[PDB]
RNA sequence: AACAGUGGUAGGAGAGCGUUCUAAGGGCUGUGAAGCCAGACCGGAAGGACUGGUGGAGCGCUUAGAAGUGAGAAUGCCGGU
RNA sequence: UAUCCUUGGGAGUCAGACUGCGAGUGAUAAGAUCCGUAGUCGAAAGGGAAACAGCCCAGACCGCCAGCUAAGGUCCCAAAG
RNA sequence: GACCGAUAGUGAACCAGUACCGUGAGGGAAAGGUGAAAAGCACCCCGGAAGGGGAGUGAAAGAGAUCCUGAAACCGUGUGCCUACAAGUAGUCAGAGCCCGUUAACGGGUGAUGGCGUGCCUUUUGUAGAAUGAACCGGCGAGUUACGAUCUCGUGCAAGGUU
């Protein structure tokens, strides 16, 4: 099978997680125009990933990229950045800059 | 004798109670001091006479 | 010198979660909140190890005394007539009786209800 | 006007059900192949109800 | 079918039979013999008068052993108070022959 | 080491007539035998009863002036949604209802207090179109 | 201690009207950096006994190493030289394999440069006998001179 | 062996478990140490082993000794979530 | 029937509650207050009293799927007429 | 050194009295670990990059620049069993069905259904308590030391013991 993994992206995992749920289970190339068509902010950076999945199918493994199935598809919650935003009153809120890793795998049928 | 089978006199050597280290031990929460007072609290007490 | 104690708390509270495996959610994975119920099924296994022998008692009778009344008897009769016969076998027994080998349990009753008159 | 308590787990995905997004509505592009939104153009093949831009 | 009184309690029983009890003097090969014993069932009936003279239960044993633990633990809920206690409770393994 | 059955059941269907009979009195008997106490292969947890038919429910009797006195209280979950029935009106207009809720008040509470209602079917007057079953009748012991 | 740690001082927040705890310095033993409470302090674990009871104890041990045969007189220790093939080839010839002590009268030096590079062979004049060297060495070599020695002294 | 007894706060007494270090003696370890994760093992308790996995270099056992010696709570401190 | 006395070491306790009985203050009122006396709780689980610290019965080493009873109960909830 | 071993030990193992705070005196941190050795990833692909997948180096790449191990809280993916007429300090005991197969022994995981059952700590006459405290996990964190007195136990010597 395939592999390919999006590490440390400044982005939040459980709107990663929706976009996901959507396509977890389904062809390649549906899943592309899935991505292509909802207007989600991560659609762009889970495609990518895919894309480069079958393309290390294609190369490393030859795999006929018609014929693909995500396997298995998940994020998880990375590290995150540390903010504050300067509230009333010389209070202080912690803000939490998420960041998440996507991790894509490709079978055949 | 032998650095490796020494042993003491019987009842020569015990065993100190430390306290605040349970309840199992029948000394934990208090040490013995039983509940609040001016003889349970730290540097606390009177002068003997 | 000094001491840490590093792996003692670790492996002690471990245990313990171990032990309150099937808990719902935090229960098992926690380690005080399962302590507190961990040790509160301590003592509802004491109190349900001295109920076995009060509830199984009560099927056995129940079973027995339906038993009796399609023979034409009360549990209390019964029972007073087997014990003034002499078969004091017990109440388990009788019920596996009742249960498996009814002509036993009958062959028992007539007995006793012989020796109620 | 706060929580008297702490929101569990299950609660939390039990909320969350809800909470996901549907797929488009989706077509194909009959001029090039690939999908498309219903009653909306295909941004590849620029093309609309057999009609080109 | 037979019924018998062992340790303090009863059994109801069958030839060929396997059976846990309370621990005896045995040493694990043994053969011992029941004769507290009533209620012979299974056919022909015989009840104890109190217990049915003679019709004694053979039997060996096969183990001699310690079952397995429980950890009774009893804690009054304030007042600082525990007792942790483990148990393995003496057994022995016997199969039945020859009811009478 | 007893039996606790299982799938192992056979429910019967009784038949009961209620011609001149205390609603209470019955309903001990028919609720206890709902829950199976009338057998040896009983178990608290399994619903070993058996299916009852009762006849005639217009037809019960009581002691004393309870058709004029008893009173069946209901309330809503509304402020002053107190209602309330006599035992006269219940037995005319509906004594399926009354004897359901006797029976139900003495059957224990839960999912299988609520199972072993689930067996039984009162009938006004003599009708029974449980034919298919193959009931019998069960005198009471009462 | 609390006070031996730099800092502290001043109240780092109010008695009340927050919501945290009361403290009275960053640097009491709750803290991170904090004072240890009691912890150790230099000190001196040692004490005297009685001198009868030190001098039994010597003769006790001794009394236990003649009982046990790991007691060797050998009078006339000679070394032309200072070194330890000498010494640990008399070691070989005395059947002497492991731990051992030298005792002799007057410190002679050339025993002394040898035998303290072999690792478990120690050098003593009579004067300077221990109970836990001998203890610890499993066997013993003494001169007549320092027999002399030690039991007129005893 | 027999007999009797064994609820328990404050609290008194006694038995022990375990941690770090040291001494001695006897050991384990690149053919895989400690540590970590699992496991349906053992012990009357504290607790202790065994097997497998991770890890990749130090560690147990016995008898004694000495202690910064055991944490579930302080609107505890720090960090993380 | 076995606990009594002395000496010595070590403590904790000095906010008590209800119930029954005898008294006071009170209004012969208080889950009141203050005394005496006995009990229970405190420091005591278990069964009953629906639930229910102080009431009735009764005192827990541990196990057993054995039995006899107390209080209280035996038409169904709920074992037993 | 019967002293610490990165929340310890100097406040400070690292460019610290630094950063930062304060008008000012003054206050005052955090933060160690690649590998034996850079041999630190030529080259191919995805991608705008970042970041990945291969290849290669290396004993090891699950070692890849927060670089030894890497727990828990927390976050997710998949799945064996259960679950949409049921009220329950969330368990315990009994127990069917289903799924497995152990440090091989009256085994394991789930658990329909029945019974019993108002959390922990403190403080209280008495707390499930609508009295207090704890969001959770992890770590740190509280009766010690010196000197002296006294009692017990032990040892040695004894009308003599001791420096």
């Amino acid at each position: 099978q395939a592999k390919a993994v999006a590490r440390t992206v400044r982005i939040a995992p459980r709107k990663a997680r929706l976009v996901m749920d959507l396509i977890r289970g389904k062809q390649v190339g549906e899943a592309v125009s899935i991505l292509n068509l909802t207007p989600r902010a991560a659609s762009p950076i889970i495609e990518k990933v895919l894309k480069s999945a079958i393309a290390n199918a294609e190369h490393n493994y030859e795999m006929d990229a018609n014929n693909l199935v995500i396997s298995q598809a998940f994020v998880d919650e990375g590290p995150t950045l540390k903010r504050f935003r300067p509230r009333a009153m010389g209070r202080a809120s912690q803000i939490n800059k998420r960041t998440s890793h996507i991790t894509i795998v490709v079978s055949e049928k | 004798m032998k650095l490796h089978e020494l042993k003491p006199s019987e009842g020569s050597r015990k065993t100190r109670n430390r306290v605040g280290r349970g309840i199992g031990s029948g000394n934990g929460k208090t040490a013995g001091k039983g509940h609040k007072g001016q003889n349970a609290r730290s540097g606390g007490g009177v002068r003997p006479g | 010198p000094r001491v840490k104690g590093g792996t003692v708390t670790r492996k002690r509270r471990k245990k313990v979660l171990k032990l309150a495996k099937g808990y719902f959610g935090s229960k098992h994975t926690l380690y005080k909140v399962a302590n507190q119920q961990v040790m509160k099924s301590g003592n509802y296994a004491f109190r349900d190890r001295r109920q076995k022998k009060r509830d199984f008692r009560k099927l056995w009778i129940t079973r027995i005394n339906a038993a009796a009344r399609m023979n034409g008897l009360s549990y209390s009769r019964l029972m007073h007539g087997l014990k003034l016969s002499g078969i004091e076998v017990n109440r388990k027994m009788l019920a596996d009786l009742a249960v498996n080998d009814l002509t036993a349990f009958n062959q028992l009753a007539d007995a006793a209800k012989a020796q109620l008159n | 006007a706060v929580p008297f308590r702490r929101t569990s787990k299950m609660k939390k995905r039990l909320r969350r059900t809800h909470f996901k997004l549907n797929v488009p509505g989706m077509t194909e592009c009959p001029s090039c192949g690939e999908m498309k939104l219903s009653h909306r153009v295909c941004k590849a093949c620029g093309s609309y109800n057999g009609k080109d831009i | 079918y037979a019924i018998i009184k062992t340790g303090g309690k009863q059994i109801k029983v069958e030839e060929g039979q396997t059976v846990y009890i309370e621990k005896l003097a045995a040493e694990a090969g043994e053969t011992v013999t029941f004769e507290d014993v009533l209620f012979v069932g299974g056919d022909n009936v015989k009840v104890g008068n109190p217990t049915v003279e003679g019709a004694t239960v053979t039997a060996k044993v096969e183990k001699q052993g310690r079952a397995k633990k429980i950890t009774v633990f009893r804690y009054k809920p304030k007042k600082n108070v525990h007792k942790k206690q483990g148990h393995r409770q003496p057994y022995t393994k016997v199969t039945i022959e020859k009811i009478n | 080491t007893p039996m606790a059955n299982a799938s192992t059941i056979e429910r019967k269907w009784l038949v009961v007539d209620a011609a001149g009979k205390t609603l209470g009195r019955l309903s001990s008997e028919v609720a206890a035998i709902l829950r199976g106490k009338h057998k040896p292969t009983y178990t608290p947890h399994v619903d070993t009863g058996d299916h009852v038919i009762i006849i005639n429910a217009e037809k019960i009797e009581l002691t004393g002036k309870k058709l004029t006195d008893k009173i069946y209280y209901r309330h809503t979950q509304h402020p002053g949604g107190l209602k309330s029935r006599t035992a006269l009106e219940m037995r005319t207009n509906y004594p399926e209802k009354m004897l359901e809720l006797a029976i139900k008040g003495m059957l224990p509470k839960g999912s299988l207090g609520r199972q072993m209602f689930k067996k039984l079917n009162v009938y006004r007057g003599s009708e029974h179109p449980h034919e298919a079953q193959k009931p019998e009748v069960y005198e009471l012991r009462g | 201690n609390r006070s031996e740690v730099r800092g502290g001082g001043r109240k780092p927040w109010r008695q009340k009207g927050t919501g945290r705890a009361r403290q009275g310095s960053i640097r009491s033993p709750q803290w991170r950096g904090g004072g240890v409470v009691f912890g150790p302090t230099p000190r001196s674990y040692s004490y005297k006994l009685p001198k009868k009871v030190r001098r039994l104890a010597i003769k006790s041990v001794l009394s236990s190493k003649v009982i046990d045969n790991n007691i060797i007189v050998l009078e006339d220790l000679t070394l032309d030289t200072a070194k330890t093939k000498e010494m640990a080839a008399i070691l070989k010839g005395l059947s002497v394999e492991k731990k051992a002590l030298i005792v002799t009268a007057d410190a002679n030096e050339a025993v002394a440069l040898s035998a303290r590079n072999i690792p478990g062979v120690t050098v003593v004049e009579a004067n300077g006998i221990n109970v836990l060297d001998v203890v610890n060495h499993e066997k013993l070599l003494i001169t007549k001179a320092a027999v002399e020695k030690v039991e007129e002294v005893l």
